[PDB]
Formats: C-alpha cells, sequence, structure tokens
C-alpha cells in the first residue's frame, strides 16, 4: 500500500482531518509550551537576579 | 464592654484595645507612689525578614512576609511592676502573662520562617 514515508498523505483532500490533525499539532505545541513553563519554574532559582 | 459571644470567631479578640483620637492627654507620676502594669499587650502587624545577601556582601535589608498560620499572634495579659527610678525615669518590669506567640510566615521563595515571637 503506502509507504511509511507517506501515511500522511491520506489527508491531501480531507479537509475535515486536515483540520483534525492541524488541531492535534497546536494542542501538543501548546501543550509543551505550558508544560515547558512549569518545568522551568519547578527549577529556576529567583534568589538572584544579579 | 462586649461579651465572649460578643467576640467569638470576629478575630476581634487577637486585637489589643484601642484609645480614640480625643485621649492624648497626660498622665501623672507621683514618684512616691509605687505602679504597675495591669496590662500590657502587644499585637503584631508586620514581621519583616532581614535576606542573607547571598555571597556577595551588599548589605541586606528587611522584607515582608505573608502570614501562614492565621490571627494567633497578639502577645496579651502581661503584667508587672512599672518602677519609678531615682532618676526620675520608668523601666517596667515583666512578671507574667501571654508573653509569647509562635508565628510562621512565608517569603517570596516559599519557605516557612517560623519564630517564637515574644517578649519574656
Ligand atoms: C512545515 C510543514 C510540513 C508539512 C505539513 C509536511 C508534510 C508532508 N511531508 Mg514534508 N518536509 C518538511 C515540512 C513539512 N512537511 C521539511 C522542512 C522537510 C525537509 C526536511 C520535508 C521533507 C519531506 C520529504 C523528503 C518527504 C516529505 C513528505 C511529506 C508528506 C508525508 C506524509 C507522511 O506520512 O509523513 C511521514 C512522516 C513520518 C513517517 C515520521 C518522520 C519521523 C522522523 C523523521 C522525525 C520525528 C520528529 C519529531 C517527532 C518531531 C519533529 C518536530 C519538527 C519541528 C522538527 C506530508 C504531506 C513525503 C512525501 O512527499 O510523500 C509523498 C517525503 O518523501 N517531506
Ligand atoms: C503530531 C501530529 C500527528 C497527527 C495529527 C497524526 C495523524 C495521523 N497519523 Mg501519524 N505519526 C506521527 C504524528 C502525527 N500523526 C509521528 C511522530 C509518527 C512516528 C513516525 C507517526 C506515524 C504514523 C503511522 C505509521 C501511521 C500514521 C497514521 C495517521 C493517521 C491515522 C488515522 C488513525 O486511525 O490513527 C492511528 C495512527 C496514529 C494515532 C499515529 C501514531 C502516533 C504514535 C506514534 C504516538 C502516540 C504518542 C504517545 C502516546 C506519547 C509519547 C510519549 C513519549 C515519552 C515517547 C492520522 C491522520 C496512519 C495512516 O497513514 O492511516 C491512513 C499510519 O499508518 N501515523
Ligand atoms: C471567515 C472567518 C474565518 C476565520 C476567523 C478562520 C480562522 C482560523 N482558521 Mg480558517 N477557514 C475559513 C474561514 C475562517 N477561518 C474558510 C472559509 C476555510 C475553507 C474551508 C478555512 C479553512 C481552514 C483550514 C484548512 C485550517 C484553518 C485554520 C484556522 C485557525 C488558525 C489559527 C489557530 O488554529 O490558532 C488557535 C487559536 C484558537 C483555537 C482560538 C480561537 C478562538 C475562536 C476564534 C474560535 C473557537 C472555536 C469556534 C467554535 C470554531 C472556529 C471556526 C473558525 C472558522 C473561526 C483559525 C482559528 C487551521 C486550523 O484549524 O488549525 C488547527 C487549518 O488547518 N482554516
Ligand atoms: C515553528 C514552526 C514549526 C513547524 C513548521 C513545525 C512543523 C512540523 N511539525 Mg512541529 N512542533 C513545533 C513547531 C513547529 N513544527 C513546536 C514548538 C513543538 C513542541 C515542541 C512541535 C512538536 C511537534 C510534534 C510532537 C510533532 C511535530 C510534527 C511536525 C510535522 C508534521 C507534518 C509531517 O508529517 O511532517 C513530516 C515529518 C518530517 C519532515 C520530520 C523532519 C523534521 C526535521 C525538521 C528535523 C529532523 C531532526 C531529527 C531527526 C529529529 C530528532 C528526533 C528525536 C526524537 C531524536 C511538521 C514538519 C510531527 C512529526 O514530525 O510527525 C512525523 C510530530 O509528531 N511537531
Ligand atoms: C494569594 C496568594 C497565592 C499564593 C500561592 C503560592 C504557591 C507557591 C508555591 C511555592 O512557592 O513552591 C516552592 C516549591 C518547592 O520547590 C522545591 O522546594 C524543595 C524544598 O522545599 C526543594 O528545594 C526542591 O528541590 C524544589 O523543587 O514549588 C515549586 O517548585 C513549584 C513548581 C510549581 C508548578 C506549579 C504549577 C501549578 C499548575 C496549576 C494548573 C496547571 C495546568
Ligand atoms: C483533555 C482535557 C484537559 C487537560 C489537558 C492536559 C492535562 C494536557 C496536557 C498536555 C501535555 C502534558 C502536553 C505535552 C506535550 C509535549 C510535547 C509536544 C513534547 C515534544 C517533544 C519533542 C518534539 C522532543 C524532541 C527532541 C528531542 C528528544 C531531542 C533532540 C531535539 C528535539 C527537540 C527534536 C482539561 C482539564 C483542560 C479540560 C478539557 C480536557
Ligand atoms: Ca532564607
Amino acid at each position: 500500500g503506502l509507504p511509511w514515508y507517506r501515511v500522511h498523505t491520506v489527508l491531501i483532500n480531507d479537509p475535515g482531518r486536515l483540520i483534525a490533525a492541524h488541531l492535534m499539532h497546536t494542542a501538543l505545541v501548546a501543550g509543551w509550551a505550558g508544560s515547558m513553563a512549569l518545568y522551568e519554574l519547578a527549577t529556576f532559582d529567583p534568589s538572584d537576579p544579579v | 464592654t462586649l461579651t465572649y459571644d460578643d467576640i467569638v470567631g470576629t478575630g476581634l479578640a487577637n486585637k489589643c484595645p484601642t484609645l480614640d483620637d480625643t485621649a492624648r492627654g497626660a498622665y501623672p507620676i507621683d514618684s512616691s507612689q509605687t505602679y504597675r502594669i495591669a496590662r500590657l499587650c502587644l499585637q503584631p502587624t508586620t514581621f519583616l525578614v532581614k535576606e542573607e545577601p547571598k555571597n556577595k556582601r551588599q548589605e541586606a535589608e528587611f522584607v515582608p512576609t505573608k502570614l501562614v498560620t492565621r490571627e494567633t499572634t497578639s502577645l496579651d495579659q502581661i503584667q508587672g511592676e512599672l518602677k519609678v527610678n531615682s532618676d526620675g525615669s520608668l523601666t517596667f518590669v515583666e512578671e507574667d502573662g501571654i508573653d509569647f506567640q509562635p508565628v510562621t510566615v512565608q517569603m517570596a521563595g516559599g519557605e516557612r520562617i517560623p519564630l517564637l515571637f515574644t517578649v519574656k
């Protein structure tokens, strides 16, 4: 059937699932941002800005 | 005057009495008549904790802090003699009373700083 590196072509013209996809990505990029934040807040030391 | 019930739960119990704006007079001292303090009372308003200047000694200042415990700070019922001295000065000398209360305050970092706020 499809080679591994083409599996996402299954969206080339399914505006619906293309948006479903793009939505999931945004979710992960937003998710990452949120949690990369918490990681810094759990380890950043404000004791000295100088 | 208010009864216990008239204060319970209001937090009013942790507040030293107050004098009105009027009362700005002066009390006389006989210097030949012993006097005592029937009731000293101290109510905290702020607790500042001097910060450690890190290794870089740069002079440290006191910083405000949040009161993590609650309204249990006040010292009340202090008592002792207020002897008059030869030079005409006065020195209070405490004997007994609720002269101390364990207080705990937090800081910028989140550090809890417990102290035994007292005047024993
Ligand atoms: C910016 C958006 C973007 C988008 C939407 C696409 C979309 C697509 N690309 Mg493409 N590409 C891009 C950028 C992009 N590309 C860039 C910058 C390059 C240069 C490196 C390429 C090089 C490239 C090649 C050489 C090929 C595609 C192909 C394809 C299609 C693949 C279908 C599939 O099943 O993927 C399959 C993807 C995988 C099975 C997994 C890859 C796993 C590894 C390599 C990475 C894992 C990365 C990690 C999880 C996160 C990465 C984050 C990123 C910001 C770095 C698809 C429509 C293929 C095509 O044209 O098919 C007909 C193809 O042969 N792309
Ligand atoms: C970031 C967004 C993203 C999105 C929107 C999609 C979306 C889609 N994928 Mg990909 N894919 C991705 C990333 C993504 N993929 C990555 C990084 C890989 C690794 C190479 C793949 C590998 C892959 C394959 C091999 C296939 C698809 C297929 C499909 C379609 C599947 C329909 C289905 O029934 O789901 C089922 C398939 C999936 C849900 C994708 C697998 C996702 C796995 C790899 C990771 C889940 C993450 C994990 C729980 C958290 C990580 C923790 C960390 C510590 C490791 C769909 C349109 C299939 C297809 O082409 O159908 C026609 C298919 O065969 N995907
Ligand atoms: C007429 C107004 C209009 C508006 C305002 C938008 C707005 C948007 N479109 Mg778009 N679109 C339109 C017409 C419009 N479209 C038409 C006529 C088509 C042809 C069918 C498309 C086809 C299209 C595609 C194919 C894609 C978009 C995508 C996007 C989004 C990209 C940014 C993003 O996801 O950040 C995120 C910011 C937010 C989530 C906050 C938004 C808060 C409010 C505005 C909306 C809350 C949701 C609401 C109930 C539904 C929104 C419907 C949307 C059309 C406004 C964005 C919200 C992309 C997408 O969906 O990525 C995930 C994408 O892939 N659009
Ligand atoms: C600012 C621009 C930006 C752009 C253009 C993209 C673009 C893309 N991202 Mg995204 N991403 C971004 C920001 C961005 N990202 C941010 C801020 C985050 C949070 C950290 C993510 C997290 C993210 C995830 C988790 C995934 C994507 C994926 C994808 C690809 C989806 C379509 C596809 O199938 O491509 C085809 C895929 C490729 C062409 C891969 C080539 C990637 C190149 C650029 C670098 C390869 C380097 C190396 C081998 C990667 C190391 C991997 C590590 C595990 C060892 C696409 C190329 C998905 C993906 O890569 O699916 C396969 C996916 O799973 N992104
Ligand atoms: C559902 C829901 C919810 C929740 C949510 C959550 C909880 C989320 C999370 C999320 C998350 C938690 C996310 C995360 C994400 C992440 C990411 C996205 C990542 C990424 C990564 C990467 C991409 C990596 C890579 C790499 C490496 C490894 C090395 C080299 C370099 C690089 C960078 C390439 C709520 C309640 C709101 C409500 C509604 C529903
Ligand atoms: Ca300290």
